[PDB]
Order: C-alpha cells, then structure tokens, then sequence
RNA sequence: GUAAAUUUAACUGUUAGUCCAAAGAGGAACAGCUCUUUGGACACUAGGAAAAAACCUUGUAGAGAGAGUAAAAAAUUAUCCCAAACAUAUA
C-alpha cells in the first residue's frame, strides 16, 4: 500500500526518503558514530545538485525579467528625447 | 498517415473550475516545473524519444526541474502523455549557500531546507 | 428512517462501535503502566528484535548470527550497535515502533566474526542461432555478525 | 474460425475489463492535470528572448575546448626504465 | 478483555499507545488451558503396499523401492540445520 | 551450480562472538624464490608489508621459506585444521596484500554455499506454532458430533 | 532544452524483409496475395494477453531469502465436453 502513503505526504516506497533509509544503520559500541553509507553520500550529492539547479533557473529567469523591464524603460526614456520644440 | 500532433490551444485555457480543483493560482503563476516520466519511450515515435532525451528525463520516476517558459512548454506539450508535471512550490524561499547541502524534496511538490536526517 | 428486517437491507458485516476516546486513553495509560512495571522489575526472559540493518529486515535474538552481503569497513571482532529497531518482544509483551523505536528504549549490540567472499557464482547468457554465449564469474563479499545482546529499558 | 485467430472477419473481440478501464482513467486524469499546469506560463515569449544566452554560450565553449583538446598523452622516461625491473634479484 | 474482534477464540491481547504516539505497546499473556475443558487419561509384497497405503493414507506409488542410480545420489551425511 | 556442489549452514567455530573473538588463522607459510620472476610481487611483500602485517595482528605465526625454486604460494592454516592454499605467482604488491588480509580475516570453513543467511540457535521466544495454537477448546473435550 | 553536428583520412558490412495502426492502388471493399507511403515493433532484455518474434507495459545489463508500481480477471437472454467453482463480508 502506497497510494495512502502519498495522500499523507510520504514517499510511496518506504525505502525512499524517511526514517528507515536516512538515519545511520549502526554505531560503534562506545558511542562515536561511523562513516556514513555510500547511499547517503550519493543522495546528498544528488539533492545538492538538484537545489543548485533550482537556484540557477529561478534567479536567471528573474534576471531576465529585470533585464526586460529595464529594456522597456530604455525604450520609454529614449522615446522622450525626440519631443522638444 | 501517422504524423505529429498539433493540439488546438483551446485545450490549455484553464477554467475557474480547474483553478478551484487543483492548486490554482492564475496570477502570480508558478516559476518552475518538476517533471517525472511515467511511461516508456519505446513503442512511441522517435521525436518523443529525442524530446525525452532533451529534457533530461532518461530514468522514469526520477524528478527533474525546468523553467515555465513557453519554449519548454512547447516541448512538454508533445510528451505530456509520458510525464507528470507538478509545480515546485517554495513555502520558504530557495536555499542559501550554507544551507544548500542540507535540503530535500517532498512528494507533495515542495522543496524544503529543514532536513535533519 | 425505518426498514423492515431483511437479508440485505442491513449490512452483513457486524457493525462494531469503537470505545469512548477518554476511557480508551485511560485504559491505554493503565496497560502501558503495566508493561512499564514489567520491564522495570525484570519479568521478561529472552528477547527478539526485528531490525533493519543495512539492506533489509532481520529477526534477531541473542547469541545468533546474521550474514550481510556486503563489506562493512570494520576490523575483525569490533563491537557495534544496530540502530533502527522496529520491533522488540519478549514472552509476554512486544513493542512496535511507528516505524522505529528510540535509541534509549532498545539497545541492540553486535560483533563482526568473519569477513568472507561468497562462493563463485556464474552468470551465463545464451541465445540460440546467434553465437551469443557469454560467461562470467562473480564473488560477492559478505560479513557475518554475531548478535550479542538486546537490552530493553524502562523508558516509556 | 479460418486461421490466425486474432484477425479476420470472424475475429474474436477482446473484452474490456474493469481494471483496464480504471487504468485508462488514471492516466487520463494525470493528463488533465498536465493540461492545467501547462496552461499558465510565467514569461510571455517576447520576455524570455535571450535571457539564458550567456549560459548556453559558455556551455558550448566548454564543448569546443573539450573537442579541441584531444592530443596524444605524454611519454615519460620513468615508464620505459621501470619496465627494466622484471629481473630483480636478491643477493 | 476488549472484544471488537472476539479475542476469546485463542486469548486476549491489549493494545495501547505511549503518551506521545511514537510507540505502540501490546500486552499478550499466555492464556492457560482450563481444567474443566479437559478429558481424563484413558488407562506378501502387494498386500504389504496396500496395507501401508491404508494405514498412512498415502497412495501406493512411493512404497516400491528405487534403483541404484536413485540411491547413490542420496546424501548420506547431509548438513545439520541448527 | 548449486545442485552440483556442496553446501552448509551458517556457522562459527566455537561460538566465536559470545565470550570474545579469537582470530581463526594460526599460521601463514610464504614460499618465495630469491631469483625468479614469478615471485617478484611476493619478494617485495617480504620487504615492505610483511613486517607490518606481522605486528598488526600478533596471534598468527608467519613463516617464510625463501627456497631456490621458481613458484610461490601461501598456506593458511586455521585453528580447526582447514588449510587454505593460495597461489601468488605472477601477482603484485596490492593484490598479495589484499589476499593475505582476506585470509587473515575469515574463518577456516569451506567457501561452499551458505543455505540460510542466519543460524538462530533458539529460533523462538514465544512458543513455536503447532496446529492447536489459535484453536479453541470445548466443554469436557468433546470432539465434534459426539454426545457424551 | 540540449551536446552534438559538419568536415577530413580509412577500410569492411548490410544494400530490399515480416507484422500492427493510418492514407491509398490492384485483386473478390477474400488470402498468412502483390505494391507505394508516415510511425511502431521484431531479427535484443523482461512482464502480461492461455500457448504467442510483429499487440500492451518496460530498457544499460551484477549480488539480495527487501519495498512501490506498470500492462494485466469477459459481460447480456467430421477421435473426446473441456478449468474446478462461486449470484452479497466493506476495493
């Protein structure tokens, strides 16, 4: 059952993102933790690249909106110095 | 003969009923798309294959983000029957550099920074 | 709002009704207090823990062995603890997480006894009429863990 | 039945199960949602024009540098003179 | 003794949640079998196969012997589980 | 293939994790040739790595023969009598180090198939299932359709 | 959105097939018949439709005694029939 999991905002596959896979799977006896799983490293890298791509697209299209605004304003202002005398 | 398809644009004039059905917001329209492939490229023509190789959608059920520019919409409008596109809502703003290696994505379509394992 | 009794007007399933929520909570508090005093005194005996170590679920008890199909980056005879315990049970009581159980209510130890590589397994692909005949030998690495103890603690 | 039983005038028509119809409806509702989320773009076409030109240009320049960069690898004296120790001894 | 499901066919088990909600505790004791439900102790090679067929209720096929090939492939010292 | 080869059940030597852990390998026996190409990768292992391997776990007695032969080999004698012979001819440094570490980090039991991934010696805490668990009892023990 | 395209030097090989949807021609608006075209698949993996190259779902490949899904269940009143059954326990 995984349609119910989605209508409750969970990963449909319990081996996806959740407590079961994110948390470390072991620890040394005294208590000092142990180097993470290579799956954890791989998924941290993939999520990092995803976030960076989101930043790139968002801020570049905003820069495009700003550039279009100033281009239209340049058209407006250099339309105004042709109306003297 | 079989050809490409030209969808009439009237299929994309969302109604107010649609707005209140899905998470509608006509004005202040959403910035990005998160797109996931849910069908095979095989048994489907070659230009669909090329598009699904252009939008980064090689593996199925692997989400990839894209702009909402009409160019990418004109690409998605011919592989729409192989993709599930959901808005990437950002309840709190896009992450900063220090807290970027500690972010994660929820199945409801939201990117969130507070992901302590 | 009335229907004469008939074989199909009513629902065949016997319509149960749930207990009153407040009395239900009081009952739940009483029984958890009972299990808590059982754990604090020492009633239990041996314990079995359903654990989620490193690929999949193992049902584990004291003294026993578990073969994992991958290396674990640990010297031989180097004590370890297994977090992610999703069931722990004794003769009379058993606790299930939702999904997991805190790192204080259940403590599962372990040791590594041997690191081996599995027996040589064969991958052969073959197709008829095409001279397609591929052969390969694979030796997965494995490590065997002795589960040492499973200590439950009163914190409920 | 004449032969090649799945064709011919007296073909056997397959039946439409309920779960196949339910699958059709699932895909079709997903399509309706796609139609919605393609029904409102951010930037009109006149606005996007050239906004990401710099990124594409630098990516293509990276491609060009990679293409132009192919050349034989170096050749060191150490390799040729370290093959000469397949006759080590003890004495 | 709560019986939404009639927990009397076998025994009774009590369910509860710890106060916060992140652990579920179930109490199941070994119900003992009552006394007054108890009772007191009360104080020739074809017919061979047929009689063994009726006593153990298996059919006749498995009782005939097997040849040498099917009895050198049998494992004399099999591994011991547990 | 599985049918065509032996098998076993998951096992330790002497319940080798309960009280403690004892290294299973007692002995390693290197044979090397002073003047011979095949032993080259082994020769340096006697110069560079063997000293640190000998100190890095001291329960193993390491012998090195240094005969005037042409072939090397390593004999790994274990506590329970099993001898693992391994060939190191025409090998190099890193692979011989990996081999000797692999020998000194496994038990002596044969590498043949493992049938169960576990060896739970007391596989029940709550009472193994027989067909009468979960089956009710009746008044005076009347099997069905009886009278008295 | 992409990371590929064009050109130079260099040889071999195939060079056209079958079936399905679609527009058509011939033929009986038959043929597992012949012939053009746009697409798909096959001659490569796997699961389904009973068996099933050609229909539907799926691609990049190993180990696992872990999980979620895809397609996917037949309804109306001329040797020897051919799945056994079942109108209702919360999809």
């Amino acid at each position: 059952g995984g349609q119910w999991r989605l209508q409750q905002g969970l990963a449909a596959n319990p081996s996806g993102y959740g407590p079961l896979t994110e948390l470390p799977d072991w620890s040394y006896a005294d208590g000092r933790p142990a180097p993470p799983m290579k799956g954890q490293l791989r998924r941290k890298a993939e999520r990092e690249t995803f976030a960076r791509r989101v930043v790139l697209l968002s801020q570049e299209m905003d820069a495009g909106l700003q550039a279009w605004q100033l281009r239209q304003q340049k058209l407006q202002e250099e339309q105004r110095k042709q109306e003297n005398a | 003969k079989f050809t490409r398809s030209r969808i009439p644009e009237k299929v994309f004039q969302a109604s107010p009923e649609d707005h209140e059905k899905y998470g509608g917001d006509p004005q202040n329209p959403h910035k990005l798309h998160i797109v996931t492939r849910i069908k095979s490229t095989r048994r489907r023509p070659y230009w669909e294959k090329d598009i699904i190789k252009m939008l980064g959608l090689e593996k199925a059920h692997t989400p990839q983000v894209h702009k909402n520019i009409p160019s990418v919409n004109a690409k998605l409008k011919v592989v729409k029957h192989l993709i599930r596109i959901k808005p990437l809502k950002l309840p709190q703003g896009l992450p900063a550099e220090e807290n970027m290696s500690n972010t994660c994505l929820k199945s409801t379509g939201e990117l969130v920074v507070q992901w302590h394992l | 709002g009335y229907v004469p009794k008939t074989s199909l007007s009513s629902p065949p399933w016997p319509e149960v009704v749930l207990p009153d929520p407040v009395e239900e909570t009081r009952h739940h508090a009483e029984v958890v207090k009972k299990v808590n005093e059982m754990i604090v005194t020492g009633q239990y005996g041996r314990l079995f823990a359903v654990v989620h170590f490193a690929s999949r679920q193992w049902k584990v008890t004291s003294e026993d062995l578990i073969l994992i199909g991958n290396e674990l980056d640990l010297a031989c005879g180097e004590r370890i603890r297994l977090e992610k315990v999703l069931l722990v049970g004794a003769d009379n009581f058993t606790l299930l997480g939702k999904p997991l159980l805190g790192k204080d209510l259940v403590r599962v130890e372990a040791t590594v006894i041997e690191k081996t590589e599995s027996w040589p397994r064969i991958i052969m692909r073959f197709r008829k009429r095409k001279n397609f005949k591929k052969k390969r030998i694979v030796t997965t690495p494995q490590t065997v863990l002795r589960i040492n103890s499973i200590e439950i603690a009163p914190c409920l | 039945i004449p032969g090649r039983q799945w064709i011919g005038k007296h073909r056997r028509p397959r039946f439409v199960s309920l779960r196949a119809k339910q699958n059709m409806i699932r895909r079709l509702e997903i399509e309706a949602e796609n139609h919605y989320w393609l029904s409102m773009p951010y930037m009109t076409r006149e606005q996007e024009r050239g906004h990401a030109a710099v990124r594409r240009r630098e990516a293509f320049e990276a491609i060009k540098a990679a293409a132009t960069s192919k050349f034989p690898p170096h050749r060191f004296i150490a390799d040729q003179l370290d093959h000469l120790n397949v006759t080590k001894k003890w004495s | 003794t709560y019986s939404p499901l009639p927990d009397d066919y076998n025994c009774n088990v009590e369910l509860a949640l710890t106060s916060d909600g992140r652990t579920i505790v179930c109490y199941h004791p070994s119900v003992d079998i009552p006394y007054e439900h108890t009772k007191p102790i009360p104080r020739e090679e074809g017919p061979m196969i047929e009689q063994l067929s009726k006593m153990f209720f298996t059919t006749k096929h498995r009782w005939y012997p097997h040849g040498r090939y099917h009895r050198c492939r049998k494992n004399l010292n099999p591994p011991k589980d547990r | 293939t599985a049918r065509g080869t032996p098998s076993r059940f998951l096992a330790s030597v002497l319940h080798n994790g309960l009280g403690r852990y004892v290294q299973q390998l007692q002995r390693l026996s290197f044979s090397v040739s002073r003047d011979g190409a095949s032993s080259r990768g082994a020769r340096e292992f006697v110069e560079r790595e063997v000293i640190d391997f000998a100190r890095r776990n001291p329960g193993v007695v390491i012998y090195v023969n240094s005969r005037p032969c042409c072939v090397p080999r390593v004999v790994a004698e274990y506590l329970n009598g099993a001898v693992r012979e391994e060939s190191i001819h025409c090998k190099s440094v890193e692979e011989i180090s990996t081999l000797v570490q692999k020998l000194a980090d496994q038990s002596g039991l044969d590498v043949i198939r493992i049938r169960k991934p576990f060896h739970t010696d007391n596989p029940s805490i709550q009472g193994q299932w027989h067909p009468f668990t979960n089956k009710p009892t009746t008044f005076r023990g009347l099997r069905p359709r009886e009278v008295q």
